[PDB]
């Protein structure tokens, strides 16, 4: 839908390939959910990539502090298992959210039942989140790509 | 021209008629004394201008002239200090040999044998050793003669006279109108660009032209007699070019933009001067020049008469988000229509700033030969810490006063103040929880360590050789500050302070400053500090928020700012006013600052202050017993209080005997305060009734009937004596412990 | 030394007795509370009226005298 | 509905109001204006009738004093129990207690000076103090 | 003898106070008799 | 916008509908906890709570107890957890017998009794499971 | 609840009634005073014991007196 947040941009509504042109409300809601999940995950991924690149490593990961893709190996299988468990717990919470009648895509704060009235500033700030998230998605995929192709790694003239 | 000068000529007649009518200012006290309570009230409401007139203009004119009077008093105090330095001090002898000569600028008349207090400080001089660091300050200014101190005192006296005359003139002859006072933009521009901007610029000029060359000559070993007078450094440029061969170029680099040519005397080396043990004078000159530039720039931010500038009213109205309703709408009116609000902010900021000064001055000794003067460092730190605490609590009290008196709900609808008042319960409940959590955990660490050490289970304590609580974050910050020179501050040769890391700066075999390592004891004491600060904030914030109303007294505001109670109803309603919250907050602030001062003193004596050998070996005052003894309450009781109290108790028969006498007197006053703190007014009133019967039986009966102190006055007197006793006890303890050296 | 300490002890005994005797004799009423006997032996106060009346009951006299007893025995 | 415009605060009533007596205060405001809540910061009173809820009678009477001494408004106070009962409290007969009202009967009145009360020993072991 | 303290001190300092406080708590707020 | 509005649309109640107090996240998270979940017998609520709090409690005693450095640290920690659980079940029983005195919602004599029995069983289960897990790790 | 008693020394100035925050006191017609009115305490269940009435009394000794007694939710000043 054109009214939902994220639209404000130089491009305006950006749907070259028809995906929301005839999509039922369920499919558009799922598309927005995916966009927000990817965007937030990418924002965190870029921030973590910056943290690792700058040498900022936890005391428990002393040896590996140079290349994030290299650092990924240092994590034992059970560390990744616990990452997955935590993400699954949050996903279970969000699934419990979506059962509530008045759910809007990505509004895990229940803004509809919280705001005194729907506002334009709220839409603009949701758009800010979506835009920084889209940029973070592109930037994170680009970071991984540029570091895989050229092994020198960011901050090393990459 | 919206900003303009408005005054009333001959606002008040000058006469002594009022001086013979005490209590004239207040309507109630003007009727004369019926009982002794009147007397007390006359000294309690003297400066409560807001309660004497309903007009803001009159209160503003009184405040302005009272500030002039305070400036006159401060200038007289400075004049006295400088004059006692010039006529009654060994400043010249200390100049010649600063390390050995002990500063002293006070002499006692021999009248009852008190001349023993005239210590053998040195320099063929006898007097009371001073710990105000005035000698180091004067040396940093390149005084080098007592004529200059004498003229400094004369100028201070003339300035005190001018301040007194200005106060009289601006009350009784030309009193500015209210519209003149309500210029926040113009006032801020003038106080930033000129008072703080040009003040810094002028002091930087002084340092560049006077302090720098004189101190450089002194460090080279030139005797003060052979150092040319400071004015000689302003007439012949070459005479300064020898010291800093960049004047030869003159001021042309400054205007051409080639400021780099001034790096000779405008440096960024940081660290400490190895010779004097203080900060480099060139560093301070560059510092003050940069601050002058910044303050001058910041003084043009606000709009006064020409369109350009910032309107703080619009600025505040603009900042509002979803969570805070109307945002900062109505704060400008609050801060331009009530002196209590402004005083609260200013006192809080001044107190925090004083504490920051205390923390920064010890870590980076700014004056020559102040670092190795252990007595001066400790005195300055503790003095400014106490001043900061008092100012913070005063800011709290005046915030509460504003809330009770100058708060108007009509002009504060759904703004920040309204919302804070509307979730005060949540704020106070959470502050209470965090205070309890901090107290429990932090103090129970000490209790646990004490219990385990008493049970012989040393391996179960929270110590370095036991369960370890390392302040990892503080250590990481210290490491980053250590690595800053060359990487994050590339143009800084040395770290800001040697506390974080580096060499051991020692002057004359005394450790001026060395790195301070943080261990588990530091962790525990820091969390104790946080606990005490949080509790004090709890008390004062609760006093401020619940000053107008509460679930006990829905109409507390009508009762006033300070009142004893609202009767024994609803259970009991003792100490329910905001003034009583300030009364308790003063106790808690005193406790917290006592802990802070003990931490500083013991840590510096055990880990920083000491002596060095030609090889480089370090021997501290207490042998580094802080790590393994500061982790139990018994350790503090034994190794800090009992051990370091030897000097005071054994000071009898020496020049420090005055410190022992004051130690005992402070103990006495502290115990005396408990008489007012514990007891109530009814007992004393009945006792006074019996005593009055005794007087009457002999036809002795004052017309002014005696009365027991009011409840509020009883609490105030108890608190005042409690604070005086505690402060004096620690004052004597520290000064005698740090002057036996 | 024994002389001075004995006079200090006399001070302590006399002051504790002063507190306790004042409490006992004024228990039935004072000019501040002429009807004190009607409020019993132990009551908090009589309110902030007419100057304030904290620690006006006889129980409060005992409570105050306990501090002096401890001090003198010490 | 008739409640004054208020943004809400954490100082309102609590579980005892639901389980024990709650209080209500009604008044009439000629115009719309801001008044200080006994619990929160400030609230706007509607033109015409205003109804407000509280947990203590003292809060209601403090608000009533504010209205009377600032906005010269007459007011009424009621007590509501969980069972639904409503009792009229503050104006007991339509006239304030300060003003004399014929028909009232003295309560707790003693026909002698305060200093003539019996001694505690006289009334001993009976469930009574000297005043009773 | 030399065995009793082990048996009794835990009973007197843990079990006895625990049961005593339980019963006192029950009785204080019994709301009847 | 305005994310803070009176709770339940009642301005005169001592509460606020802040994002922490009344948001889909918190309502759904608390509404699925055993203490508030719908369609649970009080016995099951107690069992869930006990399982959560028993496994949770062995660790502190095991790792920070006086016998932490001995080869029997885990068993001592388990026994301490068991004793504390017994104390808490005593507390629960007395609270139930004092509060609700004159199967259903958890606020009843029988409901609370079933909740306490479930809590004891679940807490002992959690402690035993924590012991089993830590025994080989 | 607290016990509020009014003695015949009262001069019926109404100050005690005005000072009362819980509307415990009131004025009733009387003949033993010049003003023809006397204070009464018909509803002492709402008395909190603040003793404001005593503080606001002109008569030498407190024609209105308050004696604290059994405490209830109302007299204990509890919103809970
Ligand atoms: C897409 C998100 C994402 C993913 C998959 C990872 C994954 C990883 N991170 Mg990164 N990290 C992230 C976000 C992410 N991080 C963010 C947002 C921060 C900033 C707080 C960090 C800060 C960080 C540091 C400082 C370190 C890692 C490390 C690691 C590795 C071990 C896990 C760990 O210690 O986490 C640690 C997670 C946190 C400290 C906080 C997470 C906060 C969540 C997102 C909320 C693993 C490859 C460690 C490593 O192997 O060395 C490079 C390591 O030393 N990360
Ligand atoms: C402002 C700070 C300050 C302080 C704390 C001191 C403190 C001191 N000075 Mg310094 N002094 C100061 C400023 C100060 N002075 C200034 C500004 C000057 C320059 C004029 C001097 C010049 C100076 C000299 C030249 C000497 C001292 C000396 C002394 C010491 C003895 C003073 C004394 O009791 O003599 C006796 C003082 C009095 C008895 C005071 C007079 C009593 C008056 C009449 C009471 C009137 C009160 C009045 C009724 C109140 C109502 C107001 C009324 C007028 C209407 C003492 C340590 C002496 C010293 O150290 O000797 C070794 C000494 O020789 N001072
Ligand atoms: C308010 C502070 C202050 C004051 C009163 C002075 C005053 C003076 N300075 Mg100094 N100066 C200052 C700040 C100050 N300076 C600062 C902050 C710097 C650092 C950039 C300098 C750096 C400096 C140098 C390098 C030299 C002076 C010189 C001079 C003198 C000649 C002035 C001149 O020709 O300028 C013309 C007047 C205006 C532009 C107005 C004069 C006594 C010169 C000197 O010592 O010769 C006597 C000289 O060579 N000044
Ligand atoms: C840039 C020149 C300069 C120089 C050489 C110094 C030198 C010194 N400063 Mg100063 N200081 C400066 C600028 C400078 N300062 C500025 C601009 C500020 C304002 C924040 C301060 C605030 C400051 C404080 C609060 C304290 C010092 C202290 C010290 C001493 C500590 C020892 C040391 O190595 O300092 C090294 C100094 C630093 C590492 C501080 C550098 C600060 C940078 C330059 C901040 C720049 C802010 C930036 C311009 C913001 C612009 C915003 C605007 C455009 C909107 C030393 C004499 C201490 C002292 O004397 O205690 C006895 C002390 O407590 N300085
Ligand atoms: C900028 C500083 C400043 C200013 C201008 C004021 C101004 C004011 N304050 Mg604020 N206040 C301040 C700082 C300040 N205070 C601080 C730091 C605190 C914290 C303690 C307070 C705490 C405070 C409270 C709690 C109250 C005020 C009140 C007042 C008002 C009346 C003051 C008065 O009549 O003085 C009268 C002055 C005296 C009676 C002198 C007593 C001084 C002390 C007790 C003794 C000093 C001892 C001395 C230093 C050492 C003795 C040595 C010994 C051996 C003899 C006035 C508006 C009162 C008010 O109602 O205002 C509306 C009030 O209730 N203030
Ligand atoms: C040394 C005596 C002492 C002690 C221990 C306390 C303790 C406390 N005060 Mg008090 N206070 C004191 C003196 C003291 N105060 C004095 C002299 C004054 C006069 C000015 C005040 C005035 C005052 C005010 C005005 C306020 C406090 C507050 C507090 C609390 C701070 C939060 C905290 O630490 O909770 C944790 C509790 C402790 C650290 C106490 C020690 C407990 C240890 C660690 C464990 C004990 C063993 C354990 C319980 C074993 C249980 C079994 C056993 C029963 C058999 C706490 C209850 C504040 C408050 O209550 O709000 C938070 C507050 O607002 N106090
Ligand atoms: C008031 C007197 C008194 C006191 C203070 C103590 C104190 C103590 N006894 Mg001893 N004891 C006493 C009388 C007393 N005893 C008598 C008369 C007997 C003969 C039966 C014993 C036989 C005895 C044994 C066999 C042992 C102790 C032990 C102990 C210690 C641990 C407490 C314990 O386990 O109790 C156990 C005590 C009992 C089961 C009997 C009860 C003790 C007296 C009679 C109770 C008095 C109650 C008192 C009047 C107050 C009642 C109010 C109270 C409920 C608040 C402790 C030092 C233990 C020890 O030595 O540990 C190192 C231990 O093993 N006691
Ligand atoms: C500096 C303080 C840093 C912590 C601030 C926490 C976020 C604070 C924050 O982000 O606030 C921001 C939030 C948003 O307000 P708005 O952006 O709508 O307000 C616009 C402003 O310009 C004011 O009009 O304000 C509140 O909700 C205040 C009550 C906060 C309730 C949470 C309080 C938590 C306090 C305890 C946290 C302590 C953390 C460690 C402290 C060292
Ligand atoms: C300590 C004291 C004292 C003394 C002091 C002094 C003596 C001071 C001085 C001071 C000074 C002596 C200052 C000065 C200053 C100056 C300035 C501050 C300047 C400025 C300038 C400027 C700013 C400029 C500008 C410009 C120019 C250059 C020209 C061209 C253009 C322009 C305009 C831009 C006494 C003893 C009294 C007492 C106590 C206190
Ligand atoms: C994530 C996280 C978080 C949180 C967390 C938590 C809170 C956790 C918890 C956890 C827990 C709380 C866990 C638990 C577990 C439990 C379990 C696992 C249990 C089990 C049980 C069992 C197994 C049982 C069994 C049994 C029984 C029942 C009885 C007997 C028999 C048997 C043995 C069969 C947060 C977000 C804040 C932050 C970050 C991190
Ligand atoms: C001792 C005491 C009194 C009695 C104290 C009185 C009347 C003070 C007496 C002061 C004398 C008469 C002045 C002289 C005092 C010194 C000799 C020096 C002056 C000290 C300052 C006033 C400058 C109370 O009235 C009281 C009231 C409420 C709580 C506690 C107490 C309380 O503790
Ligand atoms: S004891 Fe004193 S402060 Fe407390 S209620 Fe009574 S008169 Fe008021
Ligand atoms: S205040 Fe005293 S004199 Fe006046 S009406 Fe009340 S009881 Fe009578």
């Amino acid at each position: 839908v054109k009214e939902m947040p994220g639209v404000s941009a130089p491009l305006g509504f950006f749907d070259p390939l028809g995906f929301a042109s005839k999509a039922s409300p369920e499919t558009i809601t799922k598309y927005r959910e995916s966009e927000l999940r990817h965007g937030r995950t990418a924002m965190l991924a870029v921030l973590g990539w910056a943290f690792t690149e700058a040498g900022c490593h936890l005391p428990v990961f002393p040896n590996a502090g140079t290349n994030p893709l290299a650092a990924a190996g240092q994590v034992p299988f059970w560390g990744w298992a616990q990452i997955f468990a935590f993400c699954g717990v949050i996903e279970f919470v969000q699934a419990k959210i979506r059962e509530r009648p008045g759910f809007q895509a990505g509004d895990y704060i229940g803004s509809g039942d919280l705001m005194d009235e729907g506002d334009d500033q709220w839409k603009s700030f949701q758009t800010k989140e979506l835009n920084n998230g889209r940029l973070a998605m592109l930037a994170s995929i680009g970071l991984i790509g540029q570091t895989a192709i050229f092994g020198q790694n960011i901050l090393e003239q990459s | 021209t919206k900003v303009k000068i408005l005054v009333e000529r001959d606002a008040t007649a000058t006469s002594f008629e009022k001086w013979a009518k005490p209590g004239h200012f207040s309507r109630t006290l003007a009727k004369g004394p019926k009982t002794t309570t009147w007397i007390w009230n006359l000294h309690a409401d003297a400066h409560d201008f807001d309660s004497q007139t309903n007009s803001l203009e009159d209160v503003s004119r009184k405040i302005f002239s009272a500030h002039f009077g305070q400036l006159a008093v401060i200038f007289l105090w400075l004049s006295g200090m400088h004059f006692h330095g010039a006529y009654f001090s060994n400043y010249l002898a200390w100049l010649n040999n600063p390390t050995s000569i002990k500063p002293s600028a006070q002499v006692v008349w021999p009248i009852v044998g008190q001349e023993i207090l005239n210590a053998d400080v040195g320099g063929n001089f006898q007097g009371v050793q001073i710990t105000s660091g005035f000698f180091q300050l004067w040396r940093a200014e390149g005084i080098t003669s007592e004529i200059q101190l004498y003229w400094t005192a004369i100028g201070a006296l003339v300035m005190s006279g001018l301040m007194l005359f200005a106060g009289w003139f601006h009350y009784h002859k030309a009193a500015p109108k209210l519209e003149w006072f309500q210029n926040a933009e113009s006032m801020l521009n003038h106080h930033l660009s000129i008072l703080l901007g040009l003040g810094c610029l002028s002091w930087a000029g002084h340092q560049i032209h006077v302090a720098l060359p004189i101190n450089k000559l002194l460090d080279a070993g030139v005797a003060p007699q052979e150092i040319p007078l400071p004015h000689e450094f302003l007439v012949n440029r070459d005479l300064i070019a020898q010291l800093y061969p960049s004047f030869s170029k003159g001021l042309v680099p400054f205007f051409s933009g080639n400021w780099s040519e001034y790096s000779d005397f405008l440096t960024f080396k940081g660290g400490v001067n190895p010779v004097t043990g203080g900060l480099w004078l060139t560093d301070t000159a560059h510092h003050h020049l940069a601050l002058a530039v910044l303050f001058i720039f910041a003084g043009h931010m606000y709009r006064t008469n020409w369109g350009i500038g910032h309107s703080m009213k619009e600025m505040l109205e603009a900042h509002k988000g979803p969570f805070t309703g109307e945002g900062h709408a109505g704060l400008y009116e609050i801060l331009t229509t009530s002196w209590h609000a402004q005083l609260a902010i200013n006192l809080a900021m001044i107190g925090s700033l004083s504490i920051i000064v205390a923390h920064h001055m010890y870590a980076m000794p700014p004056y020559p030969y102040i670092a190795t003067d252990y007595a001066t460092q400790l005195s300055l730190f503790t003095h400014h810490v106490w001043i900061g605490g008092f100012c913070i609590v005063g800011g709290a009290a005046h915030g509460a006063i504003f809330m009770v008196r100058d708060y108007n709900p009509a002009k504060n609808y759904n703004n920040l103040l309204d919302r804070v008042i509307r979730h005060r319960d949540s704020i106070i409940s959470h502050l209470n929880w965090v205070s309890i959590f901090l107290g429990f955990h932090s103090f129970g660490l000490y209790i646990h360590n004490d219990t385990m050490r008493a049970l012989g289970r040393s391996q179960d304590m929270f110590s370095d050789t036991a369960i370890q609580l390392q302040p990892i974050f503080a250590q990481w910050i210290q490491n980053l500050h250590l690595l800053a020179p060359g990487n994050t501050a590339p143009n800084a040769l040395t770290t800001a302070s040697y506390v974080f890391g580096g060499d051991v700066v020692s002057v004359g075999s005394k450790i001026a400053i060395m790195p301070i390592k943080l261990g588990t004891a530091d962790f525990m004491v820091h969390h104790i500090h946080a606990f005490t600060i949080h509790v004090t904030a709890l008390i004062l914030l609760k006093g401020v928020l619940y000053a107008r109303s509460s679930k006990l007294i829905p109409d507390k505001a009508n009762l006033g700012f300070r009142f004893p109670c609202d009767g024994p109803g609803r259970g009991g309603t003792c100490q329910v006013s905001a003034w009583d919250h300030v009364f308790l907050g003063l106790f808690w602030m005193y406790n917290s600052l006592s802990i802070v001062l003990f931490h500083f003193s013991w840590k510096m004596q055990s880990d920083v202050w000491g002596s060095v050998t030609p090889t480089g070996a370090v021997s501290h005052i207490t042998g580094g017993n802080f790590a393994q003894s500061a982790i139990t309450i018994n350790g503090w009781l034994r190794d800090f209080l009992w051990s370091q109290a030897s000097q005071v108790i054994q000071s009898y028969g020496s020049a420090l005997s005055a410190y022992g006498l004051i130690f005992l007197g402070a103990h006495f006053i502290w115990a005396f305060s408990l008489m007012f703190l514990f007891s109530g007014r009814g007992y004393w009133q009945e006792l006074i009734e019996s005593i009055v019967w005794a007087h009457n039986k002999i036809k002795v009966a004052p017309a002014i009937q005696p009365r027991a102190l009011s409840i509020t006055q009883g609490r105030a007197v108890g608190l005042a004596h409690y604070l005086l006793g505690g402060i004096g006890t620690t004052w004597a303890f520290f000064l005698a412990r740090i002057i036996s050296v | 030394g024994d002389f001075l300490v004995h006079h200090a002890i006399a001070l302590g005994l006399h002051t504790t007795t002063l507190i306790l005797v004042k409490g006992a004799l004024d228990a039935r009423g004072s000019k501040l509370m002429p009807d004190k006997k009607d409020f019993g032996y132990s009551f908090p106060c009589d309110g902030p009226g007419r100057g304030g009346t904290c620690d006006i009951s006889a129980w409060d006299a005992f409570y105050l005298s306990m501090f002096w007893m401890l001090n003198t025995i010490g | 509905p008739y409640s004054p415009i208020f943004g809400g605060s954490t100082g309102g009533w609590l579980r005892a109001a639901e389980v024990e007596e709650k209080y209500a205060i009604t008044w009439t405001s000629p115009k719309e204006q801001i008044f200080e809540m006994p619990t929160g910061g400030a609230a706007v009173m509607l033109i015409g009738e205003n109804l407000l809820y509280l947990a203590r009678k003292e809060q209601c009477l403090a608000l009533g004093t504010q209205l009377k001494s600032f906005k010269i408004s007459d007011y009424k106070i009621y007590r509501i129990f969980p069972s639904g009962e409503v009792q009229f409290l503050h104006p007991k007969d339509g006239v304030f207690p300060e003003k004399v009202n014929p028909g009232r009967l003295p309560v707790g009145n003693r026909s002698f000076s305060i200093g003539k009360n019996p001694n505690p020993v006289s009334v001993k072991f009976s469930g009574q103090g000297t005043y009773e | 003898a030399s065995y009793l303290p082990s048996i009794l001190v835990p009973l007197v300092g843990i079990v006895f106070p625990g049961v005593a406080m339980a019963l006192l708590f029950l009785y204080i707020e019994k709301d009847d008799i | 916008a305005n994310f803070i509005k009176p709770y339940n649309n009642d301005p005169f109640v001592g509460h606020l509908s802040t994002p922490v107090t009344t948001s889909a996240a918190t309502k759904a998270f608390l509404g699925n906890l055993p203490a508030y979940r719908a369609g649970l017998s009080p016995l099951l609520r107690g069992l869930e709570v006990g399982m959560a709090h028993g496994y949770l409690l062995v660790g502190p005693f095991d790792k920070l107890g006086p016998l932490r450095n001995s080869e029997i640290a885990l068993l001592s920690g388990f026994l301490s957890a068991v004793g504390l659980i017994t104390i808490l079940t005593l507390c629960l029983t007395i609270y139930g017998k004092v509060s609700f005195q004159e199967n259903k919602d958890l606020l009843t004599e029988d409901g609370w009794s079933q909740f306490t029995s479930g809590f004891l069983v679940g807490a002992f289960g959690g402690a035993g499971f924590a012991y089993l897990t830590l025994l080989n790790l | 609840s607290h016990a509020v008693k009014i003695y015949d020394t009262c001069i019926g100035c109404t100050q005690c009634v005005r000072a009362c925050p819980t509307d415990v006191l009131e004025m009733v017609p009387w003949d033993g005073c010049k003003a023809g009115q006397i204070a009464s305490a018909p509803r002492t269940e709402d008395c909190v014991g603040c003793k404001r009435c005593e503080s606001a009394c002109p008569t030498d000794f407190l024609s209105v007196r308050v004696y604290l007694g059994g405490e209830t939710t109302r007299s204990m000043g509890l919103a809970y």
